[PDB]
C-alpha cells in the first residue's frame, strides 16, 4: 500500500501527466537529473515520498512510474523531447502511429485492445520490480474519446488482473455550454458505463470552469491549456499530500474509499480547491481560514459547471496543507453547519472528515496562485454531478434522435444498441442518484 | 499515415501545383536545388511527408503532374523553382484534349491509364505512409475535365482505403470561352460526386472579384490567384505541417464535416485578405477574421450563405490566439447568426489553432463551409446544360465522339440528386 | 579453384571479351601495358586468377580469341586495355563461314579447333587453379554459333570437370534479313545444352530496348551494350573473388540455381539502372533494386514475370547491404509473386553478398531466374526453323554441305522436350 499507479491516456491526460510530474519534481526540488535530488532530504525522497509515485532504483534515481499511451505520434515525440522521458524510463511508454479514430470508435475497439496485453504486461513487469501497491490512478480526459476507451480498457483488464487495489480514474469533462467534437457527448456517455462497471474512484473536472477561475481569480487575460494542467497538477497533488509528505494527521486512500463510497454505488466525488487567487493579490490580501472554507462552498471552486446550493450535502473530505490549528477549523466546520450552505442528508450529515498535512502549497511559476502557508482541498458528493448528468444527457438524446453519424460507429465497432443501453444506464445512474439524495 | 501526395493535372492545375510547392519552399525554407533550410525537425518532417530526402541531402518533390503538351511542363521545368523536379514526377503526353470530356480520358487517357497507375503504384511503393491525394485540376479545362474524372476514379476502385481531396476550380458561367467548358464539367462532375471524398469549389469569378477589391487590380493575373489558392492550401494542411494546440486529421476533419457520404463540396475562404498598403491601415483583431469569413463575395466558392443553409462550418486558425477568446466569438456569431446556422446539430463549429503564424502574418484564418445555396452554382451550369444541347449544336462532335444521351440525362439526375440532398435537409 | 578461363570468339563475342577485360582493369585499377596498381593484397590474387606474372611485374589476361577475320583482333589491338597480347594467347584463321553453323564448325572450325584446343590446353597445364570457363560468342552470326559452339563441344570432351560460363547472344526476332540465324541459333544451342552446363539467356533486342529506356540512345550501339554484359559477368565473379558476407562460386549454381541437370539456361538481370543525367535524383536502395530485378522491362534475356512460372530465382548484390532488408524484400516478393514461385520448392531464394563496393557505385546487383519463358523462344526459332525450311530455300547450301533433315528433326524435337520439361513444370 506504498505504491501508486499512474497511467496518462490521451493527449490530455499526457499533458495533465507532464503537468503532475513537474509539480511533484518542484514540491521536492527535484531537477532533469537528480539522483534524488539531490541526497539531502528526507523527506524530499527518501523517505516517502518520493516512494509512492517514484521508482526508487539501485543507484537511488527516481524514475516516476508513468506510462504515456497514445496512437497520435506527435504527442509522444513531445514527451519525449522534454526531460520527464529521461525521467521515466524508454520502456515505460508505449508508442502508436496512427491514432484510433475520432474519436471513440477505435479507442474502445479490438484495434486498441491490442496493444492491452503489452501494457498489461508492462505494468506486471513494473509491479515485479517495486514493492507493494496502493491504487491505480488513471489520467484521460472523458472529452477525448480515444483516451476514454483506452482508459476504460485499462481498467477492465486491470480490475480482471488483480482487483485488490482501489482504482482511481480523473476524468476531464468538456464544457457543456461548447463542444468542439461532434461526437463527444456520444463517447463520455458511452464510456460513463464502462468506468461505471471498471473505476472504484471517479474525479470529475470541468475546463470551463477551471478557465472561469484563472480568468477570474488569477486575473488572466489569455487561459492556456498549460494553465488548466497546471491546475489540475496542484489539485492531484493536494489530494495524495499526506502520502507524500508526513503531517499531523495523516490519511490514507481507505480512508477515502470509506468516505466517499457510503452506499453500494457512490463514486463520483466532486474536487473543489481554494485559495485560489492571483499571487499578487494573495500578496495584498490576506483571509482566514473560514473564508477558505466559504470559499469552498463556491461555484466556481467546485470546477463543475453546476451550482452547488441546488446540490444536496454527503460525505465530505477536506485536506489542509502546512500549519493548520485543529481548533480553527473545527469553529470553522460547525460555522458552516451553522450556515446550512448546502442542504444536508439524514444519513451522512456529520461526515465532514478533516486531514492535515505538514507540506505547504506550491504555486507554479507559470500558473499564479494564492501564496498561503496553508490550503484546502474538499472532495464533496453533492448532487450537483446528477445535474451535469441530466444536462449532458439532453443533448446527447436530442443528438441520437438524429445522431447524422451512426453509420460510421455501426460499421466500425459499435451499433444502435450499445448507445441505447449507455444511455439507459445514465439514465438509471441519475434516477438512482436523485433517488439516494432525495430520500433525505 | 503521415504522408500526403499532392497530384496534378489539367492545363490549369499544374501552374497550381507548382505554385503550391513554391508556397511551401518559401514558407517552410528549402532552396530550389533540394538542399534542407528549414528549421529545425518537425519542417524536416513536413520535408519527410511531401518531399522524398534524396542523396546529398538533396529533396525532391513527391507530385504526380499528368497532363498534355509536354511544351509547357518543359517550360515550368526550367524555372528556378522548379529545379528539384525529380523526372519521374511529371509524366505527360502529346498533345492537346481540344477541350472535350471525351478525347480527355475516353480516347487519350485509356492508353495512358496504365502508365500514371504505374507510376503511383512505384510511388505507393516508395512511401508507404501515404494517407490522402491532393489533387488540382481544372473542371473546364480539357485536360482537367478529361483525365481528373478518370484518374480519380481508377484510384478510388484501386485504392478506396486511401483518402481523396481535390481543389477542382469551377468553370465561369457568366463569361465562357466556349460552350463545351461547363458541359465537360457537367460531365466530369457525374463521376466526381461518386469517386471523390472531399472536393473544394473555386470560381475564377470570385477570385477576380476579390482581387479587383483587395488587389485592386483590373486584368487579373492567374499566378497571384496560384498564389492565393497555395497559401489556401498550405493553411489547410498546417493541421499536420505544425504541432499545435488540437491537431487534426484530415479523416477527422471528413467525419465531422460531413454527416453523409454526400457534401463533398466545400465553400473556401481565407483571411486576412491583405489589400496592398493596408497593414497600417488595419491591426489584425479576430473579429474582423470573422467577418470577412462571414462576408459573401469574400468566399471563393463561391455561393452567397445569407440565400442559403449552413450545413457543417469549420474555422482553423494559425498564429497567437486565445482559446476563450475564439470560442466567445464562435458562440456570438452563432447566437447573432442563429438563422443562418442549422440549429438541431446545435453546435456545427470545428476549430483548429495552429501554433506558429504564417510569414508575414501575425494570425491567419482558413474557413470551410457548406449552404445550401451551392445548388444555384449547379443549378445554373445545369441550366447551361439544358440551355447549350437544346439546340443539338455541335451534337455530331460528340456522337463521332461516341458520346450518348444516357450519360447526360445521368449527369442531370446527378444534379438532381444533389439538389435534393440540398432541400432533405430542406434550405 | 578461383582461377577461372576466359575464350572469346565470333564477331560479336571479340567485342564483348574487351569488354570484359576493360571492366577487370577498371574494377581493381590496373594500367593496360601490364602495369600493376592494385592495393593491396587480393589485386594481386586477382591477377593471378586472370593475369599472367610476365617479366618486370607484367600482367596479361588469360584469354583466348578467335575469329575468322583478322581485322576483329587488329581492331581490339587498336584499343588501350588489350592492346598487347602474346601471340600465342589468339590465333585467327580465315575466312569466314558464310553465316552457316554447319560450315561454321565444319570447315572453318576444324581447321583450326586443333591448334586452339592445344593452345588451350597449354594454358590449362600453366593455370592449376581453373575452375571455370567463361564464353564470349554470337550465337546469332553462323560463325560464331558454329565456331564457338564447336569450341565448347571439344572442351567438354577435354575438361568435363570444369565449369561452362556461356554468355553468348540469343538472335533478335525483329532481324529479317538472314533467315538463316535462327535456324543456326537452335542447331547450335541443341548440341550446346550438352556441351555447355551455363548459359545465360541475352536478346540484342532486349539490349535495345534497355538503352533505349534507360539511356535512350538514338542508334544501338553495341559499346554500351558490350559494357553492361561486361559489368553483369564481372559482378558474378567478383562475388566470389572479391570478399563478401556470402560469395558465390559456378559449383554452387550449379547444385542450387538448378533443380535438374537437363537446364542450362539462367535469366540476366542487372541493377542498378538509371536513367542518363538522373544519378543526382536516384538513391541506391534495397527496394528499388528489389523492384527492378522483378520487372521484364530491367532484364536482358528478356523474359517476363508475368507470362512464365517461376522455377527458381536468385539475386546477388555487392556494396554494403543488409541481409535483414534483403530478407524482407524477399519474403515480400514471395508473398506477391507466389502465382511465378513455383509451389514444390516452395521458397525459391539463392542470395550472395560482396562486401566491398562496386567500381563506380555503392551497391550493384545481379539477378537470374529460371522461367517458363524460355521455352517461348524455343518455340519461336522451331516455328521460324520450320517456315523457312518449308520454302526449302537457300536448303541448297545446307545440302552441299552434307548435313540431313533427319538430324534437324531430332534437334527440334530434342528442344519440344527441354519445352516439355519445362512443362512439368507446366506453366
Amino acid at each position: 500500500m506504498r505504491e501508486v499507479i499512474s497511467i496518462n491516456v490521451g493527449q490530455a491526460g499526457c499533458q495533465i501527466g507532464n503537468a503532475c510530474w513537474e509539480l511533484y519534481s518542484l514540491e521536492h526540488g527535484i531537477k532533469p537529473d537528480g539522483h534524488l535530488e539531490d541526497g539531502l532530504s528526507k523527506p524530499k525522497g527518501g523517505e516517502e515520498g518520493f516512494s509512492t509515485f517514484f521508482h526508487e532504483t539501485g543507484y537511488g534515481k527516481f524514475v516516476p512510474r508513468a506510462i504515456y499511451v497514445d496512437l497520435e505520434p506527435n504527442v509522444i515525440d513531445e514527451v519525449r523531447n522534454g526531460p520527464y522521458k529521461d525521467l521515466f524510463h524508454p520502456e515505460q511508454l508505449i508508442s502508436g502511429k496512427e491514432d484510433a479514430a475520432n474519436n471513440y470508435a477505435r479507442g474502445h475497439y479490438t484495434v486498441g485492445r491490442e496493444i492491452l496485453g503489452d501494457v498489461l504486461d508492462r505494468i506486471r513487469k513494473l509491479a515485479d520490480q517495486c514493492d507493494g501497491l496502493q491504487g491505480f490512478l488513471f489520467t484521460h480526459s472523458l472529452g477525448g474519446g480515444t483516451g476514454s476507451g483506452l482508459g476504460s480498457l485499462l481498467l477492465e483488464e486491470l480490475s480482471a488482473e488483480y482487483g485488490k487495489k482501489s482504482k482511481l480514474e480523473f476524468a476531464v469533462y468538456p464544457a457543456p455550454q461548447v463542444s468542439t467534437s461532434v461526437v463527444e457527448p456520444y463517447n463520455t456517455v458511452l464510456t460513463t458505463h464502462t468506468t461505471l462497471e471498471h473505476a472504484d474512484c471517479t474525479f470529475m473536472v470541468d475546463n470551463e470552469a477551471i478557465y472561469d477561475m484563472c480568468k477570474r481569480n488569477l486575473d488572466i487575460p489569455r487561459p492556456s491549456f498549460a494553465n488548466l494542467n497546471n491546475l489540475i497538477a496542484q489539485v492531484v497533488s493536494s489530494v495524495t499530500a499526506s502520502l507524500r509528505f508526513d503531517g499531523s494527521l495523516n490519511v490514507d486512500l481507505n480512508e477515502f474509499q470509506t468516505n466517499l463510497v457510503p452506499y453500494p454505488r457512490i463514486h463520483f466525488p466532486l474536487v473543489s480547491y481554494s485559495p485560489v487567487l492571483s499571487k499578487s493579490k494573495a500578496f495584498h490580501e490576506s483571509n482566514s481560514v473560514s473564508e477558505i472554507t466559504n470559499a469552498c462552498f463556491e461555484p466556481g471552486n467546485q470546477m463543475v459547471k453546476c451550482d452547488p446550493r441546488d446540490g444536496k450535502y454527503m460525505a465530505t473530505c477536506l485536506l489542509y496543507r502546512g500549519d493548520v490549528v485543529t481548533r480553527d477549523v473545527q469553529r470553522a466546520v460547525e460555522q458552516v453547519k451553522n450556515k446550512k450552505t448546502v442542504q444536508l442528508v439524514d444519513w451522512c450529515p456529520t461526515g465532514f472528515k478533516i486531514g492535515i498535512c505538514y507540506e505547504p502549497p506550491t504555486a507554479t511559476p507559470n500558473s499564479q496562485l494564492a501564496t498561503v502557508d496553508r490550503a484546502v482541498c474538499m472532495l464533496s458528493n453533492t448532487t450537483s454531478i446528477a445535474e451535469a448528468w441530466k444536462r449532458i444527457d439532453r443533448k446527447f438524446d436530442l443528438m441520437y434522435a438524429k445522431r447524422a453519424f451512426v453509420h460510421w460507429y455501426v460499421g466500425e465497432g459499435m451499433e444502435e444498441g450499445e448507445f441505447t443501453e449507455a444511455r439507459e444506464d445514465l439514465a438509471a445512474l441519475e434516477r438512482d442518484y436523485i433517488e439516494v439524495g432525495a430520500d433525505s | 499515415m503521415r504522408e500526403i501526395i499532392h497530384i496534378s493535372t489539367g492545363q490549369c492545375g499544374n501552374q497550381i501545383g507548382a505554385a503550391f510547392w513554391e508556397t511551401i519552399c518559401g514558407e517552410h525554407g528549402l532552396d530550389f536545388n533540394g538542399t534542407y533550410h528549414g528549421h529545425d525537425d518537425i519542417q524536416k518532417e513536413r520535408l519527410n511527408v511531401y518531399f522524398n530526402e534524396a542523396s546529398s541531402g538533396k529533396w525532391v518533390p513527391r507530385s504526380i503532374n499528368v497532363d498534355l503538351e509536354p511544351g509547357t511542363i518543359d517550360a515550368v521545368r526550367n524555372s528556378a523553382i522548379g529545379n528539384l523536379f525529380r523526372p519521374d514526377n511529371y509524366i505527360f503526353g502529346q498533345s492537346s484534349a481540344g477541350n472535350v470530356w471525351a478525347k480527355g480520358h475516353y480516347t487519350e487517357g485509356a492508353e495512358l491509364v496504365d502508365s500514371v497507375m504505374d507510376v503511383i503504384r512505384r510511388e505507393a511503393e516508395g512511401c508507404d505512409s501515404l494517407q490522402g491525394f491532393q489533387i488540382t485540376h481544372s473542371l473546364g479545362g480539357g485536360t482537367g475535365s478529361g483525365m481528373g474524372t478518370l484518374l480519380i476514379s481508377k484510384i478510388r476502385e484501386e485504392f478506396p482505403d486511401r483518402m481523396m481531396a481535390t481543389f477542382s476550380v469551377l468553370p465561369s458561367p457568366k463569361t465562357s470561352d466556349t460552350v463545351v467548358e461547363p458541359y465537360n464539367a457537367t460531365l466530369s462532375v457525374h463521376q466526381l460526386v461518386e469517386h471523390s471524398d472531399e472536393t473544394f469549389c473555386i470560381d475564377n469569378e470570385a477570385l477576380y472579384d476579390i482581387c479587383q477589391r483587395t488587389l485592386k487590380l483590373n486584368q487579373p493575373s492567374y499566378g497571384d490567384l496560384n498564389n492565393l489558392v497555395s497559401s489556401v492550401m498550405s493553411g489547410v494542411t498546417t493541421s499536420l505541417r505544425y504541432p499545435g494546440q488540437l491537431n487534426s486529421d484530415l479523416r477527422k476533419l471528413a467525419v465531422n464535416l460531413v454527416p453523409f457520404p454526400r457534401l463533398h463540396f466545400f465553400m473556401v475562404g481565407y483571411a486576412p485578405l491583405t489589400a496592398i498598403g493596408s497593414q497600417s491601415f488595419r491591426s489584425l483583431t479576430v473579429p474582423e477574421l470573422t467577418q470577412q469569413m462571414f462576408d459573401a463575395k469574400n468566399m471563393m466558392a463561391a455561393a452567397d450563405p445569407r440565400n442559403g443553409r449552413y450545413l457543417t462550418v469549420a474555422a482553423f486558425f494559425r498564429g497567437k490566439v486565445s482559446v476563450k477568446e475564439v470560442e466567445d466569438e464562435m458562440h456570438k456569431v452563432q447566437s447573432k447568426n442563429s438563422d443562418y446556422f442549422v440549429e438541431w446539430i446545435p453546435n456545427n463549429v470545428q476549430t483548429a489553432v495552429c501554433s506558429v503564424a504564417p510569414q508575414g502574418l501575425d494570425m491567419a484564418a482558413t474557413f470551410i463551409a457548406n449552404s445550401t445555396s451551392i445548388q444555384e452554382l449547379f443549378k445554373r451550369v445545369g441550366d447551361q446544360f439544358s440551355a447549350m444541347f437544346k439546340r443539338k449544336a455541335f451534337l455530331h462532335w460528340y456522337t463521332s465522339e461516341g458520346m450518348d444521351e444516357l450519360e447526360f440525362s445521368e449527369a442531370e439526375s446527378n444534379m438532381n440528386d444533389l439538389v435534393s440532398e440540398y432541400q432533405q435537409y430542406q434550405e
